[PDB]
DNA sequence: GTGAACCTGCAGGTGAGGAGTCCATG
DNA sequence: ATGGACTCCTCACCTGCAGGTTCAC
DNA sequence: AGGTGAGGAGTC
């Protein structure tokens, strides 16, 4: 099989991929203990009670710090006790076999020395049960609960590891929201409590750490507050260069953890992480995307565009705003009472589940009757914003979309798409969209497109065609032709060779230690306040500077003795010539209190934007576009390509190169795979 | 009669939160925590408590 | 000689943001 | 009374102006 | 029945 046989890296962007894993079996093997329950050979077919029971048992009793599992098909489970520790069962369905500190995997331990030891790192022993559930919980925000209830609702952000199938079960760090909502919320009047609640494990807050740790005593469980329902922590941000924003976000935390690592440890176990190898890497300008939005709308122009309305009681004028955003764009259109046949349409419709299952949906109706008319439809609140303006982003995505389907239906393209690989068939599974198609391994239908002289034909893949991809395919078969998740193809019939796009789940980090550094500094600075003097003594010694007459005013509103605070500075930016001069002569004398951050000199920011691509690894990512922002709420993924070849042809790189994919930034998807998926669209209504 | 403007100032604040809770990490955290304001509820409040206490 | 493109990287974001009191009525 | 694994759900984005360089005629 | 990605809740 194939081995991740990556690079010890020097330079490039950081990954949340753990490169190294260091620990100090001695220190451990010496300072703690190890046992092993074993269940193995009792009876398979007989697991859910017995484990269930078992888990209970063996928390039950024992000084217990933490427990993980083993592999399904391994040793025991393993547990973690303090020196001089007994693990005495009443019960011998299970036996217990003392081992060392050298005899596990490296993650599993570390998982280990994650957990329960950095909770008690200032407390042990006070009572009779403890244990820590799983990662630690560091806390970022309270919320106040309504009038009739008293606490507060914690967010959280949860470290832990895992492993990555895609990368031969390389370790991975991870971090995540986590919500906590007070006992009583959930409890009835009553004294009864909620069948959810019943049985939950309990948490406790704590007031010096800020960690939220396991406790029988408590008025907190892990559930968000009404049901279903999101609440997510920013990426990075770096507001007014303050340093206390900084550290309320994902990757602040980030910088925590390996500073509680050394307090408690030394400098016995380190984590270290991965540079993935670069050299081709293509920051994206915002002219380019420009232009070709502008020849994307051109093409449109030299058409018939018609808007109409179906809904049943009649309200908004939502033919009117439409027709003004799509009149803005120097497209001209029309408002019908009745669908045309032979043009472009834009039906506004209303929701779906509210019309009867025998009742005759306009859009299913209006659509099987017409059979050679591309369609497009909206619900009528999706035009107005928050505030009630008219939302721009929606008229220009339809737009787009018109002419993606007009573009397949014609058979030839109308805008300059780069060129592709040749010789080549585009394959697609295609789910049942029948309710009862629960079965996972249950067949499915398979689109195929191609390209003969200018014109693309569409046709349902032949059982002969499906027979000859899957015996090429080899071990890369589960991924086409298994599961509830098929990804599309690329096949070669010459050859024999196949095109697969798998999403991994790295994602890509900037640098924070560099950030926190300058940021600490410029807090230091911003404290004291600037003497008289010395401002006078630069007015004296450059008389022809610009920036005099802005000083001039600031003193003439201050006293005359007492010193100048920074706030009084912010009239003046630190973005002319002469005004650059002015900060670097005050820090000279040490005062330090503006500088630059995000240049593209420095190279802090380069995770989160641009196209990346390796070649001979066959990675790649995606950005954003333009400059840094101070808030970034997203990170970015990464991805692998598989192949049979011997050296991957160089007309891939090309299909990346579309920008009306993701609405104006750059896409991680080949572009024929977007236009064969509208037409497993329009064949649902056909027969 | 002496007459004086005062104009806002976060630094000011900034130190006399962290003294007034000095087993803390950060000054946002302290402001929302133990007091209670919200993270909509935070300009308008640091702009008006920086000029009181400066007076 | 000049004025149109052309090319970085620093700021700033919906509105604005509360007490106190007189008199007649079934 | 317990742990870690798939599947379905919701939510955010889609900048902007100012100062120094440069051709293009 | 805007879209593509990146990501937090509820169970065998
Ligand atoms: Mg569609």
């Amino acid at each position: 099989m194939v081995t991740p046989q990556l690079e010890p890296s020097s330079q490039g962007p950081l990954s949340t991929l753990i490169e190294q894993i260091s620990i100090d079996t001695d220190w451990v093997d010496r300072s703690f203990a190890i046992y092993c329950v074993s269940y193995k050979g009792i009876d398979f077919s007989e697991r859910p009670k017995r484990l269930v029971t078992l888990a209970s048992e063996t928390y039950k009793s024992g000084s217990v710090y933490c427990l993980v599992k083993g592999a399904n098909k391994e040793a025991c489970y393993w547990v973690l006790l303090p020196k001089d520790s007994k693990l005495d069962l009443k019960d011998t369905s299970l036996a217990i076999k003392p081992s060392s500190a050298a005899e596990l995997p490296t993650w599993q331990l570390a998982r280990l020395l994650i957990k329960a030891i950095p909770k008690v790192l200032s407390g042990t022993m006070p009572e009779i049960k403890r244990f820590e559930s799983e990662g630690l919980y560091y806390l970022v925000k309270s919320k106040k609960l309504p009038k009739d209830h008293s606490g507060y609702e914690l967010t959280t952000v949860e470290i832990d590891l895992a492993p990555c199938a895609a990368l031969g079960f390389k370790q991975t760090l991870s971090m995540g929201t986590k919500t906590f909502s007070p006992l009583s919320w959930f409890t009835l009047e009553n004294g009864e409590v909620q069948k959810k609640a019943r049985f939950a494990t309990r948490y406790q807050l704590d007031d010096v750490g800020k960690l939220v740790s396991k406790s029988i005593k408590g008025d907190y469980i892990k559930k968000p507050l009404y049901s279903n329902a999101k609440n997510r922590i920013q990426a990075i941000d770096i507001t007014k260069e303050s340093y206390s924003g900084f550290q309320l976000s994902k990757v602040g935390i980030l910088e925590q953890f390996m500073q509680d690592l050394k307090q408690a440890y030394g400098d016995s176990v380190s984590v270290k992480l991965q540079r993935i190898p670069g050299e081709k890497h293509r920051f994206v300008s915002d002219t380019i995307v420009k232009n070709h939005y502008v020849g994307l709308f051109d093409a449109l122009k030299e058409h018939r565009l018609v808007i109409c309305d179906l809904t049943e009681n009649q309200d908004t004028d939502a033919a009117l705003t439409l027709l003004h955003g799509i009149e803005h764009l120097d497209i001209n259109a029309e408002i019908a009472e009745v669908p045309i046949r032979g043009a472009l349409n834009i039906l506004i419709v209303g929701n779906k589940d509210t019309y009867k299952s025998d009742e005759e949906d306009p859009y299913q109706v209006y659509r099987k009757k017409y059979q050679d008319t591309v369609f497009q439809s909206c619900y009528p609140e999706r035009l107005w914003n928050r505030q009630g303006q008219p939302n721009r982003h929606v008229v220009e995505v339809l737009l787009k979309e018109l002419l993606i389907k007009l573009e397949v239906h014609t058979r030839k393209h109308l805008i300059e798409y780069p060129s592709g690989p040749e010789r080549c068939v585009y394959y697609m599974p295609q789910r049942p969209k029948d309710e009862s198609s629960e079965v996972r391994d249950e067949p499915w239908p398979v689109y195929a497109s191609k390209l003969v002289g200018d014109e693309w034909q569409y046709t349902q893949a032949t059982q002969e065609e499906l027979e000859d991809i899957e015996l090429d395919l080899g071990n890369d078969k589960r991924h086409v032709f298994h599961g509830f998740e098929r990804s599309p193809v690329i096949y070669w019939p010459e050859t024999g060779d196949y095109a697969i796009f798998i999403d991994t789940g790295i994602q890509m980090l900037p640098e924070f230690e560099a950030v926190a550094e300058r940021l600490r500094e410029l807090k230091e600075g911003r404290s004291q306040d600037v003497p008289i003097a010395l401002l006078a003594q630069f007015i004296e010694e450059n008389p022809e500077s610009k920036v005099i007459n802005k000083l001039r005013a600031i003193l003439s509103e201050w006293d005359d003795v007492a010193p100048l605070p920074f706030d009084e500075f912010s009239t003046i930016a630190y973005k002319s010539s002469d005004e650059k001069q002015f900060y670097d002569w005050l820090r000279e004398q040490g005062f330090f209190l503006k500088t630059s951050i995000r240049g593209q000199s420095e190279g802090f920011f380069n995770a989160s934007l641009g196209f990346f691509y390796n070649r001979e690894q066959g990675m790649y990512f995606a950005g954003g576009k333009g400059s840094p922002q101070s808030k970034i709420e997203t990170f970015s993924h990464l991805y692998l390509i598989k192949h049979s070849f011997d050296a991957l042809p160089e007309e891939v790189e090309n299909l990346f190169d579309v920008y009306h994919l993701r609405h104006r930034l750059p896409t991680v998807t080949p572009y024929p795979f977007k236009h064969l998926r509208e037409y497993v669209e329009m064949q649902r209504f056909r027969s | 009669l002496t007459v004086k403007y005062l104009n806002s100032r976060d630094a000011f604040l900034d130190a006399l939160l962290e003294e007034y809770k000095p087993e803390a990490r950060s000054s946002h955290f302290i402001l929302n925590h133990y007091l209670g304001i919200a993270e909509s509820e935070q300009a308008f409040v640091r702009s008006w408590l920086s000029k009181l206490l400066a007076s």
